[PDB]
């Protein structure tokens, strides 16, 4: 029924310093030939306190689909700081994937990411600002959060 | 908008 | 920002026969006048081990929207016995309530619902195919899972 | 004084065939928390006649009660036609709704209900015994008959 | 399927002054012999605005009853003035007559009360403070709304 | 406490 | 410090059979000439539960109004029965007269109007449906209740 | 009686 | 048929030294969305011999008004002691809320203040002419007059 | 578990004469019924160099609070300028609303506060000793800086 | 002007163990004598999420206190993990210590308390639920911030 | 000491 299945997750590059680029190595299974194509996205939640914080760090378009099993790595650009609120900034915050088949989203993907300093005089000793050029970024990979939507698949 |  | 907040989801008639309507009482915020509709699902995991299975006991188009706090029940029929696979009738499974806006899940209230016979008889021994009008549902309203996602309000 | 209020009945699922179950939308709201119990009771009135041809559809335990709003739908099985007499099968009959607090019935909604064969054929030669599978059950939505007790709130 | 049975209910000594103790002819059948007790009671709804104004003028025990037909007179003090709000005192009231067995009410006889004054005088210019002693109660006799209810005779 | 017609 | 000044109204034809038009010789002063006109009504109120059945039984307009003392008959015909809830036809109900200035109202003459049978048959045992034709409207014109409100006189 |  | 209810009027700041502002917090309900705006009054009856001493505090206009439940402190300067005739400073007064629809006031919410000293040399024996600095006014919140009138609500 | 919640401070008159008193119109809501008193308080920052010239302009006690939102308008006299040094007398300085839950503060709004002169030769060439009857207040009402403390709510 | 003004608190064995004791050297100064005494309290704020979550280590009452400079070690015992919610056990937090007097608090020192595993491997890789065996208290005692109240000393 |  669900046309699409996704098979793994892989997050590559990781952990990282925050500026490096996001590197998901993504397979996926398609039962059947795609007439569509499917939309991929990666959400980074700049701030927990709001949805409008939330960066579309990037949106690929993967079409047309033959049935079979497929994998293509999912690279992204760092979030901008610019749009981080510094209370948020260093700390655990959420990046998530996100497949799209028609305009409908039928699968989320998501993972906590923690940025952290690694300097001894950084961590107990914190700018008021926060310094990304010194903040890493690690995804907690082992523990990925997915959530399955109910689309229309013809 | 990137198509892969 | 978000438009919509659920307050509250009541669990009503419950236990019941299996064959019981499903009903809920649902109270919600609406922050501001909404200019779409708000789509109101009851899905049922009719087996665990297969989306497939899954039946949409009930869609509802509630709207327009005024700004201010809103309640209804929202009622939908029992599953179909004849999709739900034998291994999968009796035991623990799970029934959700999600609402969307404009094509967008944004809450997902989901409950394990116990569906076990009452006679001594059959608790002791049951059948091998299942005896739907011998089985009493039993949602366990005291825990209920609600998940929030992030969504594009506009 | 009164510590419950119904707001609203409305009647779902209608008109319909006689042999559908009746589907009553009740809201209803409680000045203090009643740490006790409301029966909710469904009665046909099968023969005008006699008392004794008065059928209890349901009765429905709502309780405890929090002070607020509260909503449910009162869903009871027809009545059956084996107690209804022939001659008051076909044409306007009474349905009620009544709410019990401590052993006494503090409101009853009633509402006209006409039976009517929906055949062309039927409509202008009735069969001598009423045919339950042909009849139409159109409750007199529209103007429902609420009548309040003085009762003993505590 | 019910055991006790009103006839008929006669307002004696009406109009009458206000004072005047209230009369009633109570006619009614018995289907077989009772095992319990009758309990009649005569409540005076004293203010339409608050149930806690009804003022039980008087509650009477009868028993044993035999198979067959009786009759008594039911007489009951006139209401205490001292707790009728003035507002509510000249005009149009309800008076109720209740029978019930085993603790559950089965019949409910209202009538409408109009208590006027007689002198042309305080008909047109009454004084603030209603004077009871000059206050002509008249139970509209004619016109009484009865009201059954299902109980469980046993 | 109703008495006894 | 207000440019009008009502002195007196003399309710005329009173009592009077229901049906009898309304009455009333209005004498007022007028500290200076008036540039726009008064406006004066004549308002019954049908239906003390609400404002919906209240009567406007008439709409004068005075002007121009030159400085002095005036007098005038304000006649209005009686209520239409037709809007008149059978519960609140015979009793004390109230009648309005009303002036505005440039639509701002600045006072209100309300009088209690006691409508009766005149035959003691019918007062004693009156009529499920009210008889119009056989009541006499008697307003009670010794005590007017008279409320002036704060306006803008230019 | 059944329970909501 | 009235579009809008006064709810709660809350008198804050109370007793206070006469020359404080008056202080009500008001709660109030409305129907439809008001196309006019609510004109909101407090009124002091600075002398009871004559309405010419009444004077309008303040007039706050409160538009539009969208449908639902709202709430404000109405605040206005304590009244004009040259204004107030020398036989009615000290002692009981009145204090008037009132609202306006469309030049049509439709309630009115009176309260008895009570100007008394607060020192007991004064309280003895008090001056020919009134310390307003040495008196402190009262309210009697406990008790308030809500007088509503029958307004053409269109 | 706070049993008290600030949902807005509104600066009222503002900006103003130094010597007007503060006004702010504080809305909060409160969880359950206190049968204790909230105690509010406005304090002015009259010296940065040292907190003992901080003026507790007013203390107004609260209470009891009913659940519910309530809406009050905080009135107290200005600073005694005989007790703010010269130098922080012209410029900014800090006016801070406190509330307190039985001897604990949880929640402190501050705002800057600017003072300057308005008349242009003052402006150009302000005098050595501050005039406090030529200084305006201006309230920066547009970015209070809101504090909450963690308290025992029992 | 305030009696007690504390000087100096030294944080003692820093960082340590999540186990070990918290340890503060206080310095503070008395103006005056005091007739009661200075209530000293260590609160571990558990859940930034809710207040519920505050542990009070300790409690201490010092008195009677003499004019002059007095210097002491406040210790309490860590804080119970069985009340730690897991998501709040690894990441900074905040400890308090708040001195009052005849129960008014009077000053209120933060500090932010960074818990973080020792070893690189539980830094990248976290377990799901919390270690504190393997957890490091970093009380960040470069950065305190300090709050003063107003409070009634006599 | 000034009660709302």
């Amino acid at each position: 029924m669900a046309k699409v299945q996704v098979n793994n997750v892989v997050v590559l590059d990781n952990p990282s310093p925050f500026y490096n680029p996001f590197q998901f190595e993504i397979t996926f299974e398609c039962i059947e030939d795609l007439s569509e194509d499917l939309e991929w996205k990666i959400i980074y939640v700049g701030s927990a306190e709001s949805e409008e914080y939330d960066q579309v760090l990037d949106s690929v378009l993967v079409g047309p689909v033959p049935a079979g099993r497929h994998m293509f790595v999912f690279q992204a650009d760092a979030p901008n700081p610019g749009l981080i609120p510094d209370a948020d900034a260093v700390g655990v915050t959420v990046v998530l994937i996100t497949c799209t088949y028609r305009g409908q989203e039928f699968i989320r993907v998501g993972y906590y990411v923690n940025n952290e300093y690694t300097e001894t005089e950084l961590r107990e000793n914190p700018p008021v600002k926060p310094d990304f050029s010194k903040l890493q970024r690690n995804i907690l990979a082992s523990n990925p959060r997915v959530t399955r939507f109910h689309i229309n698949w013809e | 908008a990137r198509r892969i």
